[PDB]
RNA sequence: AGUCGC
């Protein structure tokens, strides 16, 4: 413990972890060497020992919960969860949004999602302190009920308190940066940033060139949308090689300006003009968009329960309790038992006691705290049902619900993947020229593939006209003349 | 985006009407009232005032789909008494109870209290 | 039909021909009749890499080799 | 009519912050719907149009607009004098259907400035300001009453905008919640058995369960019905609690009377052919 | 006339409403953030 | 001079390696950014073990 | 044997109990963008003329 | 339109639906078709195709349309039956103790579809009007659909008890003339089981009226659910002092008995079973002891569950998860294992450096004593992750091979 | 970021209690008691103030409040 | 990559406090892409001389 | 390409 008193002293002294290694009280052990050591789990066990197990130990663990990697440490009580459940959380936690570094207002990152009101979790693991996760939170403490309420929330969806999303719950800002270069590029062809005009250029998609500034690129604060052309680049090209005037009009230069095909709405945040590594006049322009949590956006607790927001109700229709503290999320009770994610349930009860006591809660996995009964006991001292439930009234008809609903805080994450980006439809789009069949991605506004496997299914349906429609008349229909005397098309 | 403007939740549409009445043919003497742009706040109360009435055989309401502001009320009465009159009376009766509640409340506030305004 | 400096509106001589890229059609501003054989810039079209791999480019059925320096690659 | 169940009220306790009371001899649906009215249907005044002249703050524009949209407005003065944007004949906004605010601030000092609703000002006469000492030369002072904190600023940052508040109600957006909280409770001894306690001893008795001050816990009564509803309306301060209840009762009467008139209009205008 | 361009750090206007190089005068930076429109844009509080 | 080698961010050869919280906030770099990754043509490029 | 098709749509799915088993609820944007080719008859002509 | 999903494992994965226009941006689906698509709403995308002619619209309407994809020829039983939350609410609802006042019945009647319009007489007239649960259910069951048996939950007896004279017990499901006579409904009646109620509606009265019957049942039961509720909380995960002592004491008996088998093996007193080696015999014997321990203790935990418990109601209804999940949550997680056998000696003759060399005792090699509620000790935790990984990897590898 | 005006769950105004709160922690460290003196009884309003991180103070230190 | 079941995918015994037990992708690359433990460190190399 | 979604 005298070494500990020097470590407390470090607050105003040069003593450090290196000094600690210099006392020779800690050692570094690689995996090959770790095979030959006799390693006690915890000081406690190495102490009690007499004839309990053995006495030949040579090393001891500085703390057993250290076996976890960076993302696994966010997840509280990971040992009360079924093991693969922890693995899904490690993926999803990495997937959530929030604030990702503080100086983000001047970074031109290609794509970012920033949350409005991130909160540090009420329940935490001690490791989370070393992640500065108190500085850059990824989500919000919801008041949650595990109920069935309206059946909207079956099969991993969730009912949400719409007034809570209105009072600003889980709102986000979204940023996309579009970037463009003025290459000198060709032999005599040349690029210029400038406002195009239908009098003297080739191209002129029906989209509106009128929002462009006289500089050739839009300006901050102007509202943009799905067809707006944000930067006006032009390419003087033909030059004059087609003899004569070649003037009529629109003959001097082709259009290739850069326009919205990914951020189908927003505001211009910033427009930034500089010159890049090549020395060309170069541009980056950022658009901020705001995503309200809506039916289809995807969320998760920290114990690998992702689910979609299945509907949203007014704060009037949510079920309510005593004071009328109506829950922001209701996650369906059928979700817990088959996945056995019991740790999520401890977090409500730990969460209820921390918030209520006012002290932030410990949920570091391996301790002697016997943490289930004792958390329950604290909660009863505060005055709730000692094991968490509450009597919630039916929000519609004001009636009391026959049984009780389990409710309390839990950190929740709004994940990157949000409905408004995925939605897609095609009704005769562009056609690729190697196949004269429809495009592939949404980046080229494409159709979907009616795969080998989907085909096989229609045979089993015996709907041949529809199979014939889809693999032919709906995508790529063509007429050919063939000679009769010889089967060759020519 | 596809989300309605939030005011469209309660303003009547210019080509719509507030209530609509259609007969049911499955059983004699019965009616179906359509209340547009209304919710459980209204629907649930009218159900309870009608069930209070002893001439009413059946009364119930159902909101056909949550995303869709509209409620339907089925009411059925004895042949000797039109179901429409029970509904009109049930509202007026309800209007009377709330009016008496408002008068008693203001008077109760008027009771020796201070800082009432 | 060899006469088409983008001109092909049967009822009245063309004024301009606008490209409705997303619907994949060529439209004539003062009437309404399409004249399609849609190709919203064949250079955008080869970009049929997405979910498929891309920065080794299996879809690379066509190198560019920067010809505008030489006499011809 | 010869079956209408009177409804008697009783105020337990009242403050400028909350109003707590018990209703008796009424139906649960009445007790319920009235509750849904306190939340949704009491109209109020809140910012609805924000136009921003300048924003050099360390915050994006919509974010300033949002937080500002939630700032509480003293509608103690009858919102009834002031109309809705749609019914009011004028083009866009006007003095009779809207209230005008201006905020103009900049941080010139070498000290971090806080921007707070007191800096937002009513062009409108002082009958509809922000909830910050406009009426409180309160002897019960809390050495602050800063009302709210719109943003924070450092030297050289500026924020200039104008905003037009409107009457609207809670059914359209949460900013128009008149309530801070709205407690509702009935049958606190669970006599009616509307909820069923497994191991009924684990539950704590409520503040009204005292009637069985005895530990006997929840006596059954099978012939019972719901009676005696307990309320606790708490105001965010944008409107006096007593006034919230009274306006709610009126709004619900106006709403019902309108449905009756519409229904009357069903047989009066274009006579019904149900018979 | 895009004759604004707030600077990299000196924040002085740039007055480069033409083809000349975007070097801020007095101030060495050549990163030029672009000034807001005089245009009015409304945000509903919702 | 023989060539230019990329610097790993916030290593002792970065400019960031000695600076306190105040200088880094001044330079416009977040004090909480872990560093340790290259910047190549404006892209953050991290090597994988 | 499997090619991309036109008149096709994709979104995230969410549950709706108030829905019949063989109904599917579909977003306005997809309904307005998708089309069906009706043929005009001498009687529904008036309704199509309205559309 | 026909909507579908990938991968299209079988014909029921792609079916015709009628569009119904709604606000917001996602496809809404009637919860009950979730299973034949094998979707969730945990974030799954679906794709829709709109046919373009009257011939193809006719061909879909007549051939592929969902009320016609109900009983699959894949194994002549229904493809879809009542699922999830509704299924637990139907169990809870048909119990013989459920009673409804005139108001609640009128409200449920109002949500039904084919309702003739005649409120049935309540099973209790006096002292006050009361309708029983089964009774209201009988309005939903079509014209005269009639099953039998299909009681076979863990309620009543593994068969000889009911013959002890038809002390109705309360679990047989008898219906006649399309009217539910007695007994709780569940996975065995409503599920996709060959002998089920949904099977009899389709087979008896035709496809369409069955289609309206799925719609009709899900809607009525979900409203009742709204007043009833359903939840889960730590309250469901807790037994008592007596169960918990007996659980520990039974694990203590098993562990001591293993040490006896190790001592018999080290003493070389043991002999091999015919057809096997001594290690295989030792391993067969310790495995028989730790599983038998696990099952005895699980069966103890099943015995202790009160009837009010939310957790027991989901397993017994047959909504989600199984009896074994309750064991793991309440009593003991049990043995961990890779490729079938106990955790291999990844180190030199050890499993973790925390143990001593050669420790076949149940803890150093696999078997976790604690429950998910008590938490897993550090070593127990890591060995569990080894067992969970097998499950993650197998999903990916199996998916590719079946695909081919 | 900054403190959200009006607690998400129930609706009670709350931004007004932030500045008063930091003064309490300098005084009476009993976070429960400090929350209590501000009048945030019910725990949703309490988590609101209790869990928030005031990120704006770090953000203010970047030299340009003008971009 | 893409068609090969194997034992270098399954968490190995030696990964105790060396590489995170449960932080590897859920896709086809499962278990092949691992994530370093929190206390784990990696030797930088030195002359044996 | 890789990342990633189910
Ligand atoms: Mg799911
Ligand atoms: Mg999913
Ligand atoms: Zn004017
Ligand atoms: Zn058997």
């Amino acid at each position: 413990k005298r070494h500990i008193d020097q470590l407390k002293e470090r607050e105003y002294n040069n003593y450090s972890w290196q000094d600690l290694v210099a006392s020779g009280v800690v050692e570094y052990i690689d995996t090959l060497e770790e095979e030959t050591v006799m390693l006690a789990m915890t000081p406690d066990d190495l102490q009690e020992k007499e004839v309990a197990y053995c006495s030949t130990y040579t090393h001891c663990e500085i703390h057993p919960s250290m076996i976890l990697g960076v993302c696994a440490s966010i997840i509280p009580f990971p040992d009360h969860n079924q093991s693969p459940r922890n693995t899904y959380q490690s993926a999803m936690g990495k997937q959530a949004m929030g604030v990702y570094i503080t100086n983000f207002h001047v970074r031109m990152d290609t794509l970012a999602h920033v949350l409005y009101y991130p909160q540090k979790p009420l329940v935490t693991t001690r490791s989370m302190e070393y992640l500065r996760f108190r500085e850059l939170p990824a989500g919000i403490n919801s008041i949650v009920a595990i109920a069935s309420y309206t059946g909207y929330n079956q099969e991993d969806s969730v009912i949400m308190n719409r007034s809570a999303v209105d009072r600003g719950f889980f709102r986000s800002v979204f940023y996309r940066s579009y970037k463009e270069q003025e290459s000198k590029k060709g032999f005599d062809q040349e690029e210029v940033f400038e406002k195009p005009t239908r009098e003297t250029c080739q191209g002129m998609r029906h989209a509106i060139y009128d929002k462009l500034d006289d500089d050739g690129l839009i300006a901050p604060g102007v509202r943009v949308s799905g067809d707006d052309v944000i930067i006006g680049k032009t390419v003087t090209l033909p030059e004059n090689e087609d003899e004569l005037e070649s003037t009529n009009r629109r003959y001097t230069k082709r259009d290739c300006s850069t326009f919205l095909r990914t951020s189908e709405t927003g505001i211009v945040d910033q427009v930034m003009v500089t010159l890049n590594q090549e020395g060309y006049k170069f541009c980056k322009i950022r658009v901020r968009s705001v995503r309200i949590p809506q039916i289809g956006d995807k969320f998760a607790s920290r114990h690998g329960q992702k689910g979609t927001c299945g509907i949203q109700y007014r704060q009037e229709d949510m079920p309510f309790t005593c004071e009328g503290i109506t829950p922001d999320i209701i996650i369906n009770p059928h979700a817990i038992p088959s996945r056995m994610t019991i740790g999520h349930l401890i977090e409500c009860l730990q969460g209820k006691v921390s918030a209520n006591k006012g002290e932030i809660g410990d949920a570091t996995p391996f301790n002697d705290a016997v943490n289930v009964q004792k958390i329950s006991n604290l909660l009863s001292d505060y005055g709730y049902h000692l094991r968490g439930n509450e009597v919630l009234y039916n929000g519609f008809t004001g009636r009391k619900i026959t049984s009780q609903i389990f409710i309390g805080p839990t950190y929740y994450q709004r994940l990157k993947h949000m409905v408004d980006d995925k939605i897609h439809s095609r009704a005769r789009g562009p056609i690729q020229i190697l196949n004269r069949q429809p495009m592939e991605g949404r980046s080229r506004d494409g159709g979907l593939r009616f795969g080998e496997m989907e085909r096989d299914c229609q045979i089993a349906h015996g709907a041949a006209q529809f199979l014939r429609e889809r693999l032919f008349e709906a995508s790529d229909p063509y007429q050919v003349h063939v000679c009769n005397l010889c089967g060759i098309m020519a | 985006m596809n989300a309605p403007p939030a005011f469209e939740s309660f303003l009547l549409f210019e080509g719509e009407k507030k209530i609509t009445i259609n007969k049911d043919t499955k059983v004699p003497n019965a009616c179906l009232f359509t209340i547009n742009k209304e919710d459980h706040t209204l629907g649930n109360i009218i159900k309870s005032q009608l069930l209070k009435d002893p001439q009413v055989l059946f009364a119930g309401y159902k909101v056909p789909h949550p995303l869709e502001h509209k409620i339907i009320i089925r009411v059925q009465t004895t042949p000797d008494y039109s179901p429409q009159e029970a509904f009109t009376n049930a509202i007026t009766d309800l209007i009377s109870e709330l009016s008496l509640l408002e008068e008693r409340f203001r008077v109760a506030i008027k009771d020796k209290q201070e800082g009432i305004e | 039909l060899d006469a088409l400096p983008r001109v092909t509106c049967p009822n009245h001589p063309d004024a301009i021909l606008v490209e409705d890229y997303r619907a994949g059609d060529m439209i004539c501003p003062e009437c309404g009749l399409v004249v399609g054989d849609r190709v919203i810039d064949v250079g955008s079209e080869w970009r049929t890499f997405s979910n498929d791999k891309a920065t080794k480019d299996p879809s690379r059925v066509g190198d560019s080799q920067n010809p505008l320096l030489s006499d011809g690659d | 009519m010869p079956y209408a169940n009177q409804p008697t009220v009783r105020i337990t306790e009242l403050t400028d912050e909350n109003v707590k009371f018990i209703i008796e001899n009424t139906d649960l649906a009445v007790a319920n719907s009235i509750r849904r009215v306190f939340i949704a249907e009491v109209p109020i005044i809140a910012i609805d149009w924000v136009q921003i002249d300048a924003n050099s703050s360390v915050l994006h524009d919509e974010f300033i607009a949002h937080r500002l949209g939630l700032i509480p407005l003293i509608s103690d003065d009858i919102v009834d004098k002031l109309q809705y944007s749609r019914d009011c004949t004028c083009e866009e906004f006007c003095p009779e259907c809207s209230v005008e605010f201006t905020l103009d601030v900049r941080c010139n000092e070498d000290q971090t400035r806080h921007v707070t609703s007191r800096d937002l000002i009513s062009n409108s006469p002082r009958v509809i300001p922000v909830t910050s000492r406009n009426r409180d030369n309160d002897p019960n002072d809390y050495v602050e009453q800063d009302d709210i904190l719109i943003v924070k600023l450092r030297k050289g940052q500026e924020l200039r905008l104008r905003a037009y508040a409107k009457k609207g109600f809670g059914k359209e957006h949460a900013k128009w919640n008149p309530t801070a909280g709205v407690a509702f409770e009935y049958d606190p001894d669970n006599a009616l058995r509307h909820t069923v306690y497994p191991k009924p001893e684990e539950w704590p008795k409520s503040e009204y369960s005292e009637l069985d001050e005895d530990e006997s816990q929840a006596p059954y009564d099978p012939n019972g019905k719901p009676e005696r509803f307990y309320y606790n309306v708490e105001s965010c301060g944008s409107l006096r609690p007593e006034t919230i209840v009274l306006s709610a009762l009126s709004g619900l009467k106006k709403k019902l009377s309108d449905l009756q008139t519409q229904l009357s209009h069903e047989i009066q205008s274009d006579v019904l052919t149900i018979n | 006339q895009p004759m604004i361009y707030i600077c990299g750090e000196c924040h002085t206007e740039n007055e480069i409403k033409s083809r000349d190089p975007i070097r801020c005068r007095e101030c060495g930076y050549r990163i030029m953030y672009k000034k807001r429109t005089k245009r009015l844009v409304v945000f509903d509080a919702r | 001079f023989i060539g230019k080698i990329p610097i790993m961010l916030r290593s002792t050869y970065c400019l960031l390696n000695g600076l306190t919280d105040r200088d880094l906030c001044e330079l416009n770099e977040c004090p909480l950014d872990p560093g340790g990754y290259f910047i190549i043509n404006g892209s953050e490029k991290v090597l994988i073990a | 044997m499997g090619k991309r098709v036109d008149f096709s749509a994709r979104t995230v799915i969410t549950p709706d109990p108030n829905l019949s088993i063989d109904q599917v609820g579909v977003p306005r944007s997809i309904a307005a963008n998708m089309t069906f080719a009706e043929i005009v008859t001498p009687f529904n002509i008036d309704r199509l003329q309205e559309l | 339109v026909i909507f579908n999903r990938q991968p299209t494992l079988h014909k029921m994965s792609m079916m015709g639906h009628r569009v119904r226009i709604l606000p917001w941006s996602t496809f809404r689906l009637n919860l009950s078709v979730t299973t034949p698509y094998n979707a969730d709403f945990d974030g799954d995308e679906m794709n829709l195709h709109l046919p373009q002619s009257l011939e193809t619209r006719a061909e879909i309407q007549e051939l592929a349309m969902v009320p016609r994809m109900i009983v699959t020829p894949q194994s002549n039983r229904p493809v879809m039956g009542i699922v999830q939350d509704t299924l637990t609410a139907v169990r809870k609802f048909t119990k013989r103790d459920v009673f409804l006042e005139r108001g609640e019945v009128m409200n449920l009647l109002m949500f039904l579809s084919t309702w003739d319009g005649k409120v049935p007489q309540p099973a209790i007239l006096k002292p006050r009007p009361l309708w029983t649960g089964k009774q209201i259910f009988s309005l939903i069951i079509p014209g005269h659909i009639n099953c039998i048996r299909t009681h076979s939950t863990h309620p009543d007896d593994e068969d000889s008890g009911p013959y002890k004279h038809i002390s109705p017990g309360d679990t047989k499901v008898v219906v006649e003339n399309g009217e539910l006579i007695m007994g709780i409904l569940c996975k065995k009646s409503l599920g996709t089981s060959a002998g089920s109620l949904v099977h009899i509606s389709y087979l008896e009265m035709g496809h369409d009226i069955t289609r309206l019957f799925y719609s009709n049942i899900q809607t009525v039961i979900n409203n009742w659910l709204l007043i009833e509720g359903h939840t889960i909380g730590i309250g469901d995960s807790i037994a008592d002092s007596k169960t918990y002592q007996d659980i520990q004491n039974t694990i203590k008996k098993a562990k001591q008995d293993v040490i006896e088998v190790i001592e018999k093996a080290h003493n070389n007193e043991l002999e091999p079973t015919p057809g096997n080696t001594l290690r295989q015999t030792f391993e067969n014997q310790v495995n028989r002891i730790l599983n038998d321990a696990r099952d005895k203790t699980g069966s103890s935990a099943q015995k202790s569950l009160s009837e009010y418990n939310n957790f027991k109601s989901m397993v017994v209804s047959g909504a989600k998860g199984s009896k074994i999940n309750i064991s793991q949550v309440i009593a003991v997680v049990g043995q961990q294992n890779v490729e079938g056998k106990r955790i291999p000696f990844g180190f030199k003759h050890r499993t973790l450096p925390h143990f001593i060399k050669d420790d076949y005792g149940p803890e150093s090699r696999g078997f976790v004593e604690n429950s998910y509620l008590a938490g897993l000790t550090p070593t127990e935790f890591f060995f569990h992750a080894m067992g969970g990984r097998e499950g993650l990897i197998d999903t990916a590898v199996k998916t590719a091979e079946t695909g081919y | 970021m900054i403190i959200p005006v009006r607690c998400f769950t129930c609706g009670k105004i709350v931004g007004n209690k932030w500045e008063a709160y930091l003064g309490l922690l300098q005084a009476e460290y009993t976070e429960g008691d400090a929350l209590d003196a501000l009048g945030l009884k019910r725990y949703c309003c309490r988590r609101m103030l209790l869990a928030h991180v005031d990120l704006i103070e770090k953000l203010l230190n970047y030299a340009p409040l003008e971009k | 990559r893409d068609g090969k079941l194997a034992k270098p995918r399954q968490l190995h015994n030696t990964l105790w406090g060396m590489v995170c037990p449960a932080e590897t992708p859920e896709g086809h690359a499962v278990g092949l892409v691992k994530n370093l433990a929190l206390m784990a460190y990696i030797s930088v190399g030195s002359q044996p001389s």
